[PDB]
DNA sequence: CAGGATGTATATATCTGACACGTGCCTGGAGACTAGGGAGTAATCCCCTTGGCGGTTAAAACGCGGGGGACAGCGCGTACGTGCGTTTAAGCGGTGCTAGAGCTGTCTACGACCAATTGAGCGGCCTCGGCACCGGGATTCTCCA
DNA sequence: TGGAGAATCCCGGTGCCGAGGCCGCTCAATTGGTCGTAGACAGCTCTAGCACCGCTTAAACGCACGTACGCGCTGTCCCCCGCGTTTTAACCGCCAAGGGGATTACTCCCTAGTCTCCAGGCACGTGTCAGATATATACATCCTG
């Protein structure tokens, strides 16, 4: 009869009230933010996970590797937005070309 | 001359990492320069890092607190 | 004997892969050289300096990738240290 | 004979719910996590200084919408904002 | 009459010397309330609300100008160009 | 209209304040849409910061804490 | 009752400048100033002690997150103050 | 009796002490930590204003305005990089040329 | 180089609005004393870091032709710089009104907190399949005679 | 431009080691009750934010003329790239020594908490004087000679 049953949701909803508790944020939790926070945390997991796939699909792997998350939110623009000053080990870079670049 | 260390060819592999085509022959002190002043901006971070916790080994997870402070910040260390 | 496109061959072979490009010894004995200067006899954690490694150099990509913005600009295609520059101030540094 | 918590389980559910045939390296199981952990950490944060800005000492469902309104870019933020207000009425709805 | 480049160059020295505001007040004002009717009606705004809005917005001007001055000067010219302005806002990181 | 009521001597003065001497003809309208971008994201976030507060006037203090949120935080307004 | 640290920094500048006066719109500057540094000092400490599992605050994690805040010079002269003020303090 | 008169200093510890309690930054806060952010507070203030009166000093003028502040603050190379990403009010900027713009054969 | 033409710096008269200083008061900081739990300190141990040997070879160092790009010089045509007449809307002052910030009183529902209960969650272990890698053949692919 | 040669893609086979599920314990999540106070709601106040009108005045706008500067073209030379040869330091693997990070246990003293008191800091009022405004004058550049 976990929180997280009644919630809908597959993220542990104890677990970030634990983490919101005595996280020094405030000193009072609500009832519905640690769902609320919990609802959103897998819904970015999803969105990071459905390209993920994506670009493991397109490079015919069905693991996921650092080089796929990468891919992965590189391409897409508001992701990139929301990870524009975070590094990805292991992740590389987009592969592009200056168009004056190529020759001829 | 450790810093000779990263050598004639590492700063045109990260080049063309990079996109970059033509690179020049006076290239190579300064971006070692810059990769110096990096080195030590974040490396004293980790230090002081380090000796608030009363230790002297420097760990990964304090080197990616020292990146987490200049807007920098890592993913795959901080587990 | 082609002219100039090794280069471009060079550089879709290494934004296609993604391994570590600085080697990794003299980079793990640099920052056994800067971490001197600040307290001696220091230990330091496999991890930390991989960890450093992927720091340092994405951060040299990144700024290869705005002085090639910079050298483009100046209708060039190769790159001087005066592009270094305008990348370092005026992004901030 | 150490105890470590993390968020391995519960992306790993989410995985298998959105692709139920894709696997996930260590590596970049450990890059997930610190990735949720970062962004909580960030919603988090927003909403305890957006709590001490009202001067109130409670972080309700409020203070966590205007957070994710505040981080996040806008059609992905009305679509979080979404998400998270259908749980809280699916949590209050039922006991 | 004078040379051209040099009562500009004189003028310079008077804007970089000086503090008040550039644009007029009115106009910003107005541009504002049309800005952030869009995002929730009939809004009202204290007069330092527009009065801080305006600072950092000539603040990030002119930190872009000086920007763009000197990307300008890289490419050999002196005229600043637009495409000087997507380098700026390139490098800056503010466009990509 | 009302966005080209910030006009053509003003983005010169504001131009010349950041030190320019020649300013090509299609500097005006493209620095327009630069303060409009840039006011989109300040206003964007005020809006929802007085939105939170049971709050329907905008004050000088969240446009305050809006610009600290962008990192250019800004003084002599209260904070 | 406003709350502000207007009067402190008039004594500041009273032994730093005895001949001088500050305006109100450098009176809200100067108290900015001094809230944003407040803000980032303890900030940083409450992380570095959150970080360490420590659930105090002493001037430990304030000496430090002063050496990480600071540039060079001005870090170690403000631990110098910091420091003398702290040893002052504990003897009476 | 007053705790800034004991460590010798202008700023307010107790109410240094008062903000890092309800500041919410740890469960609990030591002694000697609001005396050490009293004396960071002081010396910060004491080097900005320094500054400030000598570029007012320099202007000949007695009164602190925004534009002595922004004086003092960018002349230095410590205090500028410290709040780099910080705009003042009524401040201006300093006056700088680059040397491709002035006229030559003069 | 040398003499007019202006814009900028310097010197009084003054005047006004912001700024320095005095006053009450009240709320927030100080004095004193206790509880207890969080930090300090010590002993153990075992993982993980440091150091060394030695074979191997990929990679770095070096040298040399050559070609193509950086850079200097020159011509041009146009697009902004500067000045002047004119319109126009910003700025300032006055009135006037009301929507909406700010604060005080209540109470009640929501959240802290503790005891009892238990099952999801995490360390250890084991297995097999996805994937890295080697090798041969087909597929582009780019330079030239 | 066909084609010689070089790099790349692809398919088949192999072998490996880390994903991924199972199991046992455990401690953190759940349930139930209490009780304390944070904020939701109403209502009163009062203040500053639109809303409009009139003057005035310096800023903006349109236009005329010019010139210098951004851009296109050409020559040159030099310096970096491609490639062959030589060397050297990184990599892999393995083996010990021990160092200190982490764990657990026992104490102690330091800070939260509470009560009482009093004085420092803030709102407000008011002189007062230093920067703003105006007028007159020297002078330091630029423009053409």
């Amino acid at each position: 009869k976990t929180r997280s049953s009644r919630a809908g949701l597959q993220f542990p909803v104890g677990r970030v009230h634990r983490l919101l508790r005595k996280g020094n944020y405030a000193e009072r939790v609500g009832a519905g933010a640690p769902v609320y926070l919990a609802a959103v945390l897998e819904y970015l997991t999803a969105e990071i996970l459905e390209l993920a796939g994506n670009a493991a699909r397109d490079n015919k792997k069905t693991r996921i590797i650092p080089r796929h998350l990468q891919l992965a939110v590189r391409n897409d623009e508001e992701l990139n937005k929301l990870l524009g000053r975070v590094t990805i080990a292991q992740g590389g870079v987009l592969p592009n070309i200056q168009s004056v670049l190529l020759p001829k | 001359d450790n810093i000779q260390g990263i050598t004639k060819p590492a700063i045109r592999r990260l080049a063309r990492r990079g996109g970059v085509k033509r690179i020049s022959g006076l290239i190579y002190e300064e971006t070692r320069g810059v990769l110096k002043v990096f080195l030590e901006n974040v490396i004293r971070d980790a230090v002081t890092y380090t000796e608030h916790a009363k230790r002297k080994t420097v760990t990964a997870m304090d080197v990616v607190y020292a990146l987490k402070r200049q807007g920098r910040t890592l993913y795959g260390f901080g587990g | 004997y082609r002219p100039g496109t090794v280069a471009l061959r060079e550089i879709r072979r290494y934004q296609k892969s993604t391994e570590l490009l600085i080697r990794k010894l003299p980079f793990q004995r640099l920052v056994r050289e800067i971490a001197q200067d600040f307290k001696t006899d220091l230990r330091f954690q496999s991890s930390a300096v991989m960890a450093l490694q992927e720091a340092s150099e994405a951060y040299l990509v990144a700024l290869f990738e705005d002085t090639n913005l910079a050298a483009i600009h100046a209708k060039r295609v190769t790159i001087m240290p005066k592009d270094i520059q305008l990348a370092r101030r005026i992004r901030g540094e | 004979k150490t105890r470590k918590e993390s968020y391995a389980i519960y992306v790993y559910k989410v995985l298998k719910q959105v692709h139920p045939d894709t696997g996930i390296s260590s590596k970049a199981m450990s890059i997930m996590n610190s990735f949720v952990n970062d962004v909580f950490e960030r919603i988090a944060g927003e909403a305890s200084r957006l709590a001490h800005y009202n001067k109130r000492s409670t972080i309700t469902s409020r203070e966590i919408q205007t957070a994710v309104r505040l981080l996040l870019p806008g059609e992905l933020a009305k679509h979080a904002v979404s998400e998270g207000t259908k749980a809280v009425t699916k949590y209050t709805s039922a006991k």
